[PDB]
RNA sequence: GCGACACACGUGCUACAAUGCCCACUACAAAGCGAUGCCACCCGGCAACGGGGAGCUAAUCGCAAAAAGGUGGGCCCAGUUCGGAUUGGGGUCUGCAACCCGACCCCAUGAAGCCGGAAUCGCUAGUAAUCGCGGAUCAGCCAUGCCGCGGUGAAUACGU
RNA sequence: UCCUAAAAGGUAACGGAGGCGCCCAAAGGUCCCCUCAGGCGGGACGGAAAUCCGCCGGAGAGCGCAAGGGUAGAAGGGGGC
């Protein structure tokens, strides 16, 4: 687990692997790649070890990610759920939130489909 | 025996700190470490490829001591076991070897662990002794991702000469244990 | 792809603009 | 001990990403490491990597005091 | 959500029976039609008694529900499940 | 499934109950009963049941009228009946020569 | 409240990928709409947008970019640089007011889905398929709808 | 094998309860080494119960199999020849 708690795809575009952390997208891949002028299309499996302390350091230490990401975001649902909102009763039942149709589809949070 | 900076750190630094924090009377009084018995439970490689020497390689070469099996003491139903089925490792270190292994578990392996904020303060015996879980074996730095097949744990107990939880935890926090409380 | 929000092709779908289809 | 059964413990170098080394004995005479006990977070005194946040919620809104009273 | 060139709503005559009972002395029971409120932190504290377009939910107000709306508390569908 | 419908009418669980069961005897010839959607209604002179059915082999249409519901329920499935036992066995006539 | 959700049916949108996805550059339409309207152009911002501000009762000026396509570069058969659902956080605009219950932008999350049982729909030439644009209603918009417009442009008909 | 059986042995009933018609090439000989069940506490997946550590624990475990007797100062667990 080299960068940053996980292990990143050898073989692959380092802009490419590096989507592969919890907490970073196409955006923040071409921001850790410019903030240490390392070059997008080189292979993981060709990374300098020097290269790799200076995106790990810079990675590291700007946003937070993997398990310091999941329990916020966990933690965020809790206080959602215990001040009593109506987004927490979405989260508590298990129902959409975000102002979706729940007569039909809205599948992926009831999961499939339970037969009477 | 070698020279080691976990053990010359203990005789120097943490013996008198001991003795000034406890009013020890005589040298022997003084909690010492006895033995890190180190166990992996396994038991999943009952029936499957019960060939579990890629786990004892994984130990010897972590330990630098070629482990032992452990075998059932009797036949349970629900747990698919036979009597006499090797189920677990165990290997014993102790002394130069036992200082090594702690040297490089509290230098580099509970630093490496997933979401690591420090080790249970509850986790000691009541006589004086301490127990601990690792969920994986890449933790320690002599395994590497290539050369491992399976995550598999293991358990580490630590006995130590001291008689409370509390002599216990001052030697062993002294020596550099993280606690998370 | 149509449905991308974060494409080219997903803002022409819609009809808007920002920073993968500026204008 | 029993010969010919233990993998032969020798002089070993760990290194750290941070710059830290580490005078030891293993089987594999130098082996580096992405993280050590001397630059861990939890270690060094409190150094929260990334959030050192505050919560930061809920007070901290204060966009703004402009409503009347 | 709404715009930061405008200001956080309140429908005035909410905030000012919340006001009045911070000079005087909170708190008594506010009666009120205002789902569109936000909470503020001056409400902190009080007791109101929101409208669902049936009852009037009393509602406490806490440190941790500053930015939300009142009507989010006292929600709107009576729904048990099914079966 | 099985969908029914009440046009301008009220009806409980245990009357749409009875509508699955009288469909059951249309289960007998052991054929493939495709959403069989059932429509029951209210004129001035007495109940009205429609029923659109597909089968592998075709589709069935029918109508039952009468005073009583349940009475106009069964010339439903009477008629439901005759024009599956039509789609079944009308290929078997023309075998020879 | 008409936006409910143990379920069931119809119509659609987007997909399951290399005759493809993404990035950069560059060509070719028609029909409409537009005076607290359409907004050129400048500037702030990653952006939605905001602040300036010329033109146009409009074959004059504006919406406006057409998209597929063309050129170049990347991806190399993976639940992936396919797919963009769901959820966390941060903003913009309309509007008295976006909690129930708006659209959009941005960071993060990155699901089902590997071409679909029984059954069934459309289409005979600029047709199907695929690609984009405009308009009514309209403060805004849940439009993937409807009504129109063109771009590329097939297969097949022995026979009843 | 136990009870009935009346503290030596023996003792009947269509009296009360159970087992046998095998097995083991080590489950045999010998030398050397080791000590259980259980309870409490601690320990990745791991649980009432898998394996690990500590403390208590004279035998309640084990001894192929019915029952009784015997048994760790071994008849129990392991190895050598
Ligand atoms: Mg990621
Ligand atoms: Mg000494
Ligand atoms: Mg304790
Ligand atoms: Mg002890
Ligand atoms: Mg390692
Ligand atoms: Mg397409
Ligand atoms: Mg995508
Ligand atoms: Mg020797
Ligand atoms: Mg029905
Ligand atoms: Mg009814
Ligand atoms: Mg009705
Ligand atoms: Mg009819
Ligand atoms: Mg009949
Ligand atoms: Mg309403
Ligand atoms: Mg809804
Ligand atoms: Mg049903
Ligand atoms: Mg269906
Ligand atoms: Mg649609
Ligand atoms: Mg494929
Ligand atoms: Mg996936
Ligand atoms: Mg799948
Ligand atoms: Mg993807
Ligand atoms: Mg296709
Ligand atoms: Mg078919
Ligand atoms: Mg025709
Ligand atoms: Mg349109
Ligand atoms: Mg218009
Ligand atoms: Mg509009
Ligand atoms: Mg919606
Ligand atoms: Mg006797
Ligand atoms: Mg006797
Ligand atoms: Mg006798
Ligand atoms: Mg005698
Ligand atoms: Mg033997
Ligand atoms: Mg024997
Ligand atoms: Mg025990
Ligand atoms: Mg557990
Ligand atoms: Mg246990
Ligand atoms: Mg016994
Ligand atoms: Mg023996
Ligand atoms: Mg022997
Ligand atoms: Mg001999
Ligand atoms: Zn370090």
């Amino acid at each position: 687990a080299r960068i940053a708690g996980v292990e990143i795809p050898r073989n692959k575009r380092v802009d490419v692997a590096l989507t592969y952390i919890y907490g970073i997208g196409k955006a923040r891949a071409k921001e850790a790649l410019e903030k240490t002028g390392i070059n997008p299309a080189t292979r993981v499996k060709d990374l300098t070890e020097a290269e790799v302390v200076r995106l790990r350091e810079y990675v590291e230490n700007t946003w937070k990610l993997e398990g310091e990401l999941r329990a916020e975001v966990a933690a965020n649902i809790k206080r959602l759920m215990d001040i009593g909102c109506y987004r927490g009763l979405r989260h508590r039942r298990g129902l959409p939130v975000r102002g979706q149709r729940t007569r039909t589809n809205a599948r992926t949070r009831k999961g499939p489909r339970k037969t009477v | 025996p070698l020279d080691l900076a976990l053990k010359r750190k203990y005789y120097e630094e943490v013996r008198p700190e001991l003795i000034r924090r406890f009013g020890y009377q005589n040298v022997w009084e003084v909690p010492r470490l006895e033995k890190v018995v180190i166990n992996q439970g396994l038991g999943e490689a009952k029936e499957d490829a019960r060939i579990l020497e890629k786990a004892a390689q994984e130990l010897a070469l972590i330990t630098g001591q070629k482990p032992a099996v452990t075998r059932a003491k009797k036949s349970i139903s629900n747990f698919k076991l036979r009597k006499g089925m090797p189920i677990g490792l165990r290997v014993t270190l102790r002394r130069d070897r036992m200082w090594i292994f702690l040297e490089k578990l509290l230098n580099v392996a509970l630093p490496r662990i997933r979401d690591f904020r420090g080790l249970n303060p509850n986790s000691f015996d009541g006589r004086g002794n301490y127990n601990l879980g690792l969920r994986e074996q890449l933790i320690f730095p002599e395994i590497t991702y290539d050369m491992v097949d399976a995550l598999r744990g293991m358990d580490i107990a630590v006995v130590t000469t001291a008689e409370t939880d509390e002599e216990a935890r001052a030697l062993l926090e002294l020596l550099g244990f993280p606690f998370r409380k | 792809g149509k449905g991308d929000r974060r494409t080219r092709r997903g803002k022409i779908w819609r009809g808007t603009y920002g920073k993968y289809r500026p204008r | 001990m029993k010969e010919g059964i233990h993998p032969k413990l020798v002089p070993a170098r760990i290194i750290c990403g941070c710059g830290n080394v580490i005078e030891t004995y293993s089987t594999k005479p130098e082996i580096y490491v992405e993280v050590c006990s001397k630059c861990h977070p939890f270690y060094t005194g409190q150094q929260r990597f990334v959030d050192t946040e505050g919560r930061v919620e809920r007070f901290q809104r204060r966009y703004g005091d402009s409503y009347r009273k | 959500p709404r715009s930061l060139k405008k200001g956080v709503f309140v429908d005035d005559h909410l905030l000012e029976k919340v006001l009045e009972l911070n000079a005087k002395g909170e708190k008594r029971l506010i009666k009120t039609w205002s789902r569109r409120s936000t909470i503020v932190p001056e409400m902190v504290g009080h007791t109101i008694a929101v409208y669902n377009g049936k009852q009037h939910v009393p509602v406490y107000i806490t440190e941790n529900m500053v930015g939300h709306k009142l009507g989010e508390f006292a929600p709107t569908r009576t729904y048990r499940g099914h079966g | 499934t099985m969908n029914i419908t009440s046009k301008q009418m009220e009806i409980t669980p245990a009357i749409r109950q009875h509508v699955a069961d009288r469909l059951a005897k249309l289960e007998k010839w052991q054929t493939h009963l495709i959403n069989p959607h059932i429509i029951l209604s209210k004129e001035p002179q007495g109940f009205v049941a429609d029923a659109t059915i597909n089968t592998p082999n075709g589709v069935l249409v029918a109508s039952g009228k009468h005073e009583d519901m349940y009475t106009a329920i069964n010339e439903l499935i009477n008629k439901l009946e005759r024009q599956l036992n039509k789609l079944q066995h009308k290929g078997e006539a023309r075998r020879a020569a």
